[PDB]
């Protein structure tokens, strides 16, 4: 019963899991492309 | 549209020096359905096919969705309010009466939308499909054998 | 009327089975309106939210999502079988509302008790035009 | 007002009964957390099925799980948005502001978990 | 109990009635006032639910109207073996039906007009009929134009008969109420008479003089050689030698050795190789055995001699546990309500003429119906089209039905009662079920295109990327295909081609072949499904709240066909019944137009064609594989890669054609307005026109309006469906007509 | 809510009243007219604007008018 | 057809069984209806000198019915190798 309690702690906050969420995303978005795509061959850095 | 037809038919006969064609074809809608819109739209329509892809794939993709939005006009258009009020009267049963999906409710009831507004949708529909469609088959057929 | 009847909620409900056009959410969040009569004899009626039901000889008492659906029910015992019915309005918090005979004897007569309201004492279209109200709040109807 | 017997089934009233969302005295993260294991756990599948990259032996599974988690993600923000429209004002907790808050970061945490776990268990 | 009752004389024959229009209705009795009274006398014409309440009177102008249509039909009829006996070349056809085509109608050279007289081979101008009168005649054994005119007189004498027997049984002697309410009598009268000796009558002609005629007209014999139906039926000798089994005269039927009557009545499944269509013999068997077992039903309900089943007693008998009472008070629904028993009698009459369609365009029930393919694309198209506008009229019908005829004290717990009672269960479930088939159909569709468009023909639903294959169908065929191997032993071949097998011919194109379903056959069919469970959302939506809703719970006072309820509730536009059935048709219209177009693409790429020694060649070439994957590909590789002999059809004899086709878009355009725009900037541009009318006193006494909201949408939808269904006859005619 | 405004042309002849759905309009005593009758609405918030009492209205134009805007729940006709 | 033959045997002795049937109990005559069984009725048809209810109609209804069973017994037979 510990588990799954103090995990959502620090995000359970609504300010919280919107900055966390908000920054993921934008870490995940900016990581697309110049690092996500041209490692996967994706047809559009190709030419 | 009409003077767009008009325009684009005789530059694109008087570009290919078939000024004649126009002449003696402009007389008849036939010729307009079949020199013009049947004719010019071949290029426009093999952007995309099994074959492979040119580069007017993106005209094609867009005069099919030019359509789509003219028939969406349609959708907004023929019907009025009475049967979107009822289905939504329906729909807002099927979500209150089952369970794991009623716990989440909507803030603002969902109504049918005026009838005003209908016409405003419908109007605007039917525009952006005809803005797109025509867009479509114009650029592809002037750029697709004339550059 | 000459006293307003009060809403009894332990009148017996007509015969009916499940419903599925009655009361929705709205019920117990916002207002929901309730119609009794005095049926003298069995019979049976048609509901404007599904089927048909059957009443109770005696006090019968229904409950419907819209104001509409009672007048509804109220004409259709008003041209069948004469009945004189009268509804009720309960909030969410449990106040009771009476509605349509507010003088008891039908908005179809006078009584020569009500006030007229909402009233303009000249003929249509005598109204100013729209450019006289303008930036004011009041619509040409209103004054 | 219609009773039917497949809404009034005692096998069908069990079977909600037990759910995490329906659940007698649970707390709403561990609602959440539950959400999010199962929710994400199906979801990773059609996303390595027929992802962009199916062909791809060895980053199918990884793409296709990013794109699971990335959803979940969405997800949660929505969870966050509709419990923030929906609960701005004033005897379930869960219906809570703060109780809906919670179950939106055990959402999260459960979605995330999930995609790890389908990971783990695809790449064995 | 059962028994005729009859009025004598309640109507007496005058034309005092003819010269006032507006008499059945006391709304028009007063006279005209404004036009649209002259709407209104067109409208409620034949309601005559509306005109009197009286159920007997009403009955008696149904039976009118029915033989008034019945005469109009024999009148129609004989006006086709009329064309047939002097304006065509069905004798020169009869010689080589392989190589002249069919034409029956011949047009007067006034305006250059006579260019539609094309040269149908055999010496004869003409239009290119698709109609396949020509088979049905070669069918029923019809040689010379002289049998052709004889039909024609005996058919004008029968459309003289019902006529007279429509005036004699409305004004001179007027069945009863207790006489048409004789639904047992009707029942077992029209199962044993109407349809058991009919079919018993068809068999016997098939045998006697049909059988024979098509016998020698395969073996290649000129048909003036051929003898006369009249010598097969008196002299045996020839049916004789023709049949050995007629040497026996009748012997074989009543000693119960049947089989020796194999010889002309067969089991032998597929085509006749000799003229692609069905063995003749076959059918006579068919309508032999139909006739049988139609002979058996008609004596199932007791009518006066005790013994029969009682219908009321069957509906109340048949009550389960979960229904309360079970078909209880519909006994009394369909003996009193005439809207009822129209909306059963459309939806199976839609219903059974698809069945018609598909299995006509699957076995060709006529001698060289296949290589024509132009007649059984036509076949096809039409029944399919009446079949949908009957299946509309059925939940039209039984709307009219919900909002008139029905009563709540007879239906308490009856089945109509917990249909009302969970109807937005139903309509939600429904609404669910076709949003999901959409998005998987439509999406799937809107998928392959973006994907095409996109450079990933490897990430497509086709038949090469993603096999989204009909395992199902492709079972049943394969099933089917083996149908004669170990389920029918007794059939010769397969019951048709269609499942697999060899390829059947005549004169070079191809009578039938096998059809393959693959991914685009898949996506088409689930399209089709779609749209018909859409279409049956809305029609049931009607149906259903045609009396009450939660919006509107008096929808039963305001009738069937009202146009709203004001703008009330947000609006309250289109709400009506008749509302639905206006908004189902358009969907009725756009399901059939796709199912057709997905008939003739498939019939063209990979049915129809010709026959060479290298093989099959097609119409198309067999791209419905590759390119009906995607809506681009329905574009140009079937809208676009055909309609080009439409456009190029002048000059021709198909110029017509493509004038109906230039016509028909015409009118597929000028119904928009009358679909959108409304009545009240109609009726202020009226006023104005009035003015201009009264400035010059040339304003009409009766007051022109505008049309009403419901007439207004009747009109659109009438010329809409009008007009889409001419574009379509237009372009699938010329398409199929030039090529094929 | 909608506005609901009856004018001095009425003729009181309760016809309004009869095809209103809601019951909106009443009937009060006058003396402007032969009836001695004159609508009134005192119930104008539970009108949805549906103009079944202007379809009712004898008198040329319209002795009774209805004028949308500001739909609430009542307004708009919802069991929701 | 032939006097004497197996088929007609057969068909003559199911047209027998099932005319001396209804005479007592089993089948539905005009006098025995019932939904499982055989319940009392009326007559209306006079049965011309026939004891109990036999008239005109029964003879009929069921001879159609013994020649029915009798010719689908005899086909039946014959698609199986037997008379
Ligand atoms: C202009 C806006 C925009 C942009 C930039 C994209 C970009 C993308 N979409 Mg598209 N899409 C859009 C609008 C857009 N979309 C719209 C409007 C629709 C609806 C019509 C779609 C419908 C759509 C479908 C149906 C699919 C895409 C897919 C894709 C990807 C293409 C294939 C690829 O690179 O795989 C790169 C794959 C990766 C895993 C690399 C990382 C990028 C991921 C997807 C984003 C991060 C995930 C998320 C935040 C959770 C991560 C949490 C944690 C791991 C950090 C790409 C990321 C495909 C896809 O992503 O496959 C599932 C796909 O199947 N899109
Ligand atoms: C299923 C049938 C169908 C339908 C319903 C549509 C629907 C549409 N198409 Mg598409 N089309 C289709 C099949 C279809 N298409 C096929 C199979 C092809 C061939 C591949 C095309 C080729 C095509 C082209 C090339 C164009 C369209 C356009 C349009 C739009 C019509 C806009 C409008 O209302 O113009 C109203 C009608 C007109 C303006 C004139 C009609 C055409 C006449 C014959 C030209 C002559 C007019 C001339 C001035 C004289 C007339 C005056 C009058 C007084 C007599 C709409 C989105 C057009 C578009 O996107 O918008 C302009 C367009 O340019 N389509
Ligand atoms: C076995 C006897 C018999 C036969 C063959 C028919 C045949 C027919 N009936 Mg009828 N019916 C019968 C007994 C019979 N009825 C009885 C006993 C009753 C009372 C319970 C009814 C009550 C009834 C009603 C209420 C209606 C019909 C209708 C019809 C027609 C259906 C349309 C059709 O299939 O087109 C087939 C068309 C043809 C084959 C063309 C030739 C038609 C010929 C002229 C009719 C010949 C059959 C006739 C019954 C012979 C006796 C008439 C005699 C006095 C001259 C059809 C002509 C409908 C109708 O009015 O249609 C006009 C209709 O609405 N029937
Ligand atoms: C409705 C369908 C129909 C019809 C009309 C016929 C008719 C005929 N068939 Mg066919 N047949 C049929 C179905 C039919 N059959 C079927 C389903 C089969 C099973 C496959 C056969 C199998 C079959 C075989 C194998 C043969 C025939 C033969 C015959 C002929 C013999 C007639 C006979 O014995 O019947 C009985 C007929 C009557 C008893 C006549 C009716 C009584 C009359 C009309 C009374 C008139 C009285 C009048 C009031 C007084 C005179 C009036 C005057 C003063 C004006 C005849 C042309 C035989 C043939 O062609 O040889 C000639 C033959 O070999 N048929
Ligand atoms: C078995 C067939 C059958 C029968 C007996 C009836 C009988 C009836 N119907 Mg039903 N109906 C049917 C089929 C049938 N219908 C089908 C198939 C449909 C679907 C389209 C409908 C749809 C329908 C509706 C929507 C309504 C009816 C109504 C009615 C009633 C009066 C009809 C009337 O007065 O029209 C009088 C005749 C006309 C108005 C003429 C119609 C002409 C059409 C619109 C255009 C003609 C098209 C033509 C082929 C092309 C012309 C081209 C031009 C250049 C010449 C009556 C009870 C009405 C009613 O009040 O019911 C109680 C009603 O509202 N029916
Ligand atoms: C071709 C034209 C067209 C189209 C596409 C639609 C579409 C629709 N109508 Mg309509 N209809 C039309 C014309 C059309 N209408 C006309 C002219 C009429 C007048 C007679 C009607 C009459 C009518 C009735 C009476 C009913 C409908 C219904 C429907 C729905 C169909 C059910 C379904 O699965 O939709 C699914 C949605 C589509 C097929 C639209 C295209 C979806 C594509 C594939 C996009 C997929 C999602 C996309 C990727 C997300 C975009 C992201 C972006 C926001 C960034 C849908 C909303 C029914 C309804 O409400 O639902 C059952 C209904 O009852 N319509
Ligand atoms: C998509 C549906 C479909 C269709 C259209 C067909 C059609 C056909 N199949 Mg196939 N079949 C199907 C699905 C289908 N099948 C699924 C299976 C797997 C179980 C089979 C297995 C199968 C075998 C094994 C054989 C066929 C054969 C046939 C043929 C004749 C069948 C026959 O006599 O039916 C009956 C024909 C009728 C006209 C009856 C129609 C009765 C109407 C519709 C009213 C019915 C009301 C009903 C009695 C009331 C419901 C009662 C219920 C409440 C209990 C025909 C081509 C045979 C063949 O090879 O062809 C010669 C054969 O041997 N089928
Ligand atoms: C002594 C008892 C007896 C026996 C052994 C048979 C035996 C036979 N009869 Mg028979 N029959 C009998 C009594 C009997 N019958 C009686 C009393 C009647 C009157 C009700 C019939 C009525 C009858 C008919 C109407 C037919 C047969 C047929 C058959 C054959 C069965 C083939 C079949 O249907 O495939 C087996 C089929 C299945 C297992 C399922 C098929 C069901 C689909 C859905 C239809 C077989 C030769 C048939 C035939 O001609 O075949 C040669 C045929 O058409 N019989
Ligand atoms: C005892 C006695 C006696 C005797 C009696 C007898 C002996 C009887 C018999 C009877 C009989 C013995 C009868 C029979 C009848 C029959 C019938 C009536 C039949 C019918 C048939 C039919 C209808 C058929 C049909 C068919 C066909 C044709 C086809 C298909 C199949 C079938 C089969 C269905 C006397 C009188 C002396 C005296 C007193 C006592
Ligand atoms: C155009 C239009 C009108 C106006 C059209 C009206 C009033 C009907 C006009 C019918 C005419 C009179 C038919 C006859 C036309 C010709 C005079 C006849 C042919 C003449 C030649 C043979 C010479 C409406 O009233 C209306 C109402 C509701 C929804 C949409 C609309 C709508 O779109
Ligand atoms: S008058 Fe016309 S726009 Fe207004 S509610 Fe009626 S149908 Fe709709
Ligand atoms: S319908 Fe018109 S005239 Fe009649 S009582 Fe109402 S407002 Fe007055
Ligand atoms: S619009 Fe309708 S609800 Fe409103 S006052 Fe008029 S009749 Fe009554």
């Amino acid at each position: 019963e510990e588990f799954f309690q103090r995990a959502t702690d620090a995000v359970s906050r609504r300010e919280s899991l919107n900055g966390f969420v908000a920054l993921s995303g934008i870490a995940a978005i900016a990581l697309f492309g110049l690092k996500g795509a041209s490692t996967l061959e994706l047809p559009i850095t190709k030419g | 549209g009409w003077v767009t037809f008009y325009w684009h038919w005789k530059h694109l006969t008087l570009w290919q020096g078939n000024v004649s064609q126009f002449d003696e074809s402009s007389t008849y809608l036939m010729g307009w359905l079949r020199d013009y819109l049947w004719l010019n739209s071949s290029q426009l329509i093999n952007g995309y096919n099994p074959f492979g892809m040119n580069s007017l794939s993106v005209w094609a993709w867009t005069f099919l969705f030019g359509h789509l939005v003219y028939a969406t006009g349609f959708m907004f258009l023929i019907s009025w309010r009475g049967y979107w009020q009822e289905l939504i009267e329906t729909l807002v049963w099927a979500h209150e009466k089952t369970p794991l999906a009623n716990l989440v409710y909507w803030k603002d009831k969902p109504v049918a939308l005026s009838i005003v507004q209908a016409r405003l949708v419908g109007l605007a529909h039917f525009s952006v499909g005809y803005i797109f469609t025509y867009a479509a088959f114009l650029i592809a057929s002037t750029s697709g054998r004339f550059g | 009327p000459w006293k307003q009847p009060e809403l009894d909620p332990d009148t017996p409900s007509p015969i009916f089975g499940g419903s599925t056009g009655g009361l929705l959410r709205k019920a117990q969040v916002e207002e929901f309106y309730v119609t009794t009569w005095e049926s003298p004899k069995e019979q049976i009626f048609e509901m404007p939210t599904g089927g048909a039901a059957i009443m109770r000889k005696g006090p019968n008492l229904l409950k419907f999502a819209r104001k509409e659906q009672c007048l509804a029910l109220t004409t259709q015992l008003r041209t069948k079988f004469k009945m004189t019915p009268c509804f009720y309005r309960v909030y969410a918090d449990g106040k009771v509302e009476y509605l349509h005979p507010k003088d008891g004897v039908y908005p179809e007569k006078v009584n020569a008790g009500r006030v007229g309201v909402n009233q303009n004492m000249r003929s249509i279209g005598e109204n100013v035009d729209p450019i006289k109200v303008k930036f004011t709040g009041s619509q040409p109807f209103t004054i | 007002m219609l009773e039917t017997p497949v809404t009034s089934a005692p096998i069908v009233a069990n079977y909600l009964s037990n759910l995490p969302a329906y659940r007698t005295g649970v707390a709403p993260n561990l609602r959440g957390v539950e959400i999010g294991l199962a929710h994400g756990f199906l979801l990773a599948g059609p996303f390595i099925k027929l992802g962009p990259l199916r062909n791809v032996p060895g980053a199918a599974e990884v793409v296709g799980c990013m794109s699971a988690a990335g959803l979940v993600l969405i997800l949660a923000l929505c969870l966050s948005l509709y419990g923030n429209a929906a609960f701005q004002s004033t005897s379930d907790p869960l219906m809570s502001s703060e109780g809906w808050a919670k179950f939106a970061g055990g959402f999260t945490v459960g979605g995330l978990s999930g995609v790890a776990w389908a990971y783990v268990l695809t790449q064995v | 109990k059962v028994k005729i009752a009859v009025d004598r004389n309640p109507v007496e024959t005058n034309f005092e009635k003819w010269a006032k229009p507006g008499h059945f209705s006391r709304a028009l009795a007063k006279g005209p006032n404004t036009t649209t009274w002259i709407w209104n006398l067109h409208a409620d014409a034949h309601d005559f639910d509306n005109h009197t309440s009286d159920l007997e009177e009403i009955s008696r102008k149904v039976f009118s109207a029915h033989f008034g249509q019945l005469g109009i039909i024999l009148i129609w009829l004989s006006g086709m073996y009329f064309h047939g006996a002097r304006f065509s070349n069905y004798e020169g056809w009869l010689s080589d039906p392989t190589h002249i085509k069919p034409s029956a109608q011949v047009v007067w050279p006034i305006v250059g007009q006579e260019i539609l007289n094309g040269d149908v081979g055999g010496g004869f101008q003409g239009i290119q009929i698709t109609s396949g009168f020509f088979q049905l005649w070669r069918a029923s054994g019809i040689t010379s134009e002289l049998q052709l005119y004889s039909t024609a007189i005996g058919g004008l004498v029968l459309a003289a008969a019902c006529f007279f027997a429509g005036w004699f049984h409305y004004h001179k002697a007027a069945p009863k109420l207790e006489w048409f309410q004789n639904v047992e009598s009707m029942l077992n009268h029209h199962l044993a008479g109407l349809l058991g000796l009919g079919s018993l009558a068809w068999a016997g002609h098939q045998i006697h003089v049909s059988l024979p005629v098509n016998k020698l007209l395969d073996a290649g014999v000129d048909p003036k050689e051929i003898p006369l139906p009249h010598e097969f039926l008196l002299n045996q000798s020839i049916i004789a030698d023709l049949y050995p089994s007629f040497s026996k005269g009748l012997a074989p039927f009543f000693t119960l050795n049947w089989a020796e009557y194999s010889d002309f009545l067969t089991f032998k499944g597929g085509l006749n190789p000799v003229t692609g269509g069905l063995w003749l013999s076959d059918t006579a068997h068919h309508h032999l055995a139909i006739a049988v077992l139609f002979l058996v039903a008609g004596h199932q309900y007791r009518t006066n001699w005790g013994i029969g089943h009682s219908i009321k007693d069957i509906l109340e008998s048949h009550k389960g546990p979960f229904t309360g009472n079970g078909h209880a008070g519909l006994y009394e629904i369909l003996t009193t309500s005439w809207h009822a028993q129209l909306a059963i009698n459309l939806a199976l009459f839609g219903s059974l003429s698809i069945i018609v369609a598909h299995h006509m365009y699957a076995m060709p029930p006529y001698p060289y119906l296949a290589t024509d393919y132009g007649t059984q694309l036509s076949l096809f198209t039409h029944h399919m089209w009446i079949g949908g506008f009957c299946v509309v009229g059925a939940g039209a019908h039984a709307a009219i039905f919900m909002v008139r005829d029905y009563d709540p004290t007879n239906n308490y717990n009856n089945l109509l009662d917990r249909v009302i009672r969970h109807r937005d269960a139903i309509i939600s479930h429904l609404n669910w079920v076709s949003i999901f088939l959409g998005f998987h159909s439509f999406g799937l569709y809107i998928h392959n295109d973006t994907m095409s468009a996109l450079g990933r023909p490897q990430d497509m639903f086709s038949d090469t990327a993603i096999q989204l294959q009909p395992v199902f169908a492709q079972w049943i065929q394969n099933t089917h295909f083996t149908a004669p191997q170990l389920t029918a032993p007794n059939a010769l071949a397969a019951t048709s081609l269609t499942w697999g097998g060899d390829v059947v011919a005549v004169g070079g194109k191809v009578a039938m072949m096998p059809i393959a379903l693959g991914t685009s056959d898949f996506l088409v069919h689930h399209i089709h499904a779609f749209t018909i469970h859409v279409t049956v959302l809305i029609l049931l939506k009607g149906v259903l709240f045609a009396r009450s809703s939660r919006l509107i719970p008096d929808k039963a006072n305001l009738g069937f066909r009202f146009p709203c309820d004001g703008p009330g509730r947000g609006g309250t536009c289109q709400v009506s019944a008749w509302d639905h059935v206006f908004l189902g048709l358009f969907w009725m219209y756009n399901s059939l137009s796709i199912v057709i177009f997905h008939f003739s693409w498939k019939m063209q790429s990979d049915v129809w064609g010709t026959v060479t020694d290298s093989g099959v060649s097609h119409i198309t070439g067999g791209n419905f594989a590759q390119s009906a994957n995607t809506i681009n590909g329905w574009l140009r590789d079937f809208l676009w890669a055909q309609s080009s002999q439409v456009i190029q059809s002048y000059g021709s004899a198909l110029s017509a054609y493509g004038l109906m086709f230039l016509g028909a878009h015409f009118v597929w355009a000028f119904s928009l307005m009358f679909l959108f725009s409304g009545r009240g900037y109609w009726q202020e541009l009226i006023e104005s026109i009035v003015w201009a009318h009264n400035k010059l006193r040339v304003a009409p006494s009766i007051q022109p309006r505008a049309l009403s909201i419901t007439q207004g949408r009747a009109v659109g939808v009438a010329h809409y469906l009008l007009g889409g269904i001419a574009t379509t006859w237009s372009f699938f005619l010329a398409r199929i007509i030039a090529v094929g | 809510a909608h506005v609901v405004k009856i004018y001095d042309t009425c003729i009181g002849c309760t016809q309004c009243v009869r095809a209103c759905p809601l019951d909106v309009l009443e009937m009060v005593p006058w003396d402007g007219c032969k009836a001695a009758q004159m609508a009134s609405s005192p119930r104008t918030e539970d009108c949805v604007g549906c103009k079944r009492c202007e379809t009712a209205c004898p008198t040329d134009f319209l002795s009774v008018r209805v004028y949308l805007g500001n739909e609430s729940t009542r307004s708009l006709g919802l069991a929701y | 057809g032939f006097i004497g033959s197996p088929t007609n045997l057969i068909m003559v002795a199911s047209t027998g069984a099932c005319l001396f049937a209804s005479r007592f109990g089993l089948a539905p005559s005009v006098r025995k209806v019932a939904q499982p069984l055989k319940l009392a009725d009326r007559e209306v048809i006079q049965t011309t000198g026939d004891p109990a209810g036999f008239t005109a109609t029964d003879v009929l209804a069921m001879g159609a019915a013994g020649h029915a069973i009798g010719v689908g017994i005899v086909l039946g037979l014959k698609g199986i190798g037997q008379l």
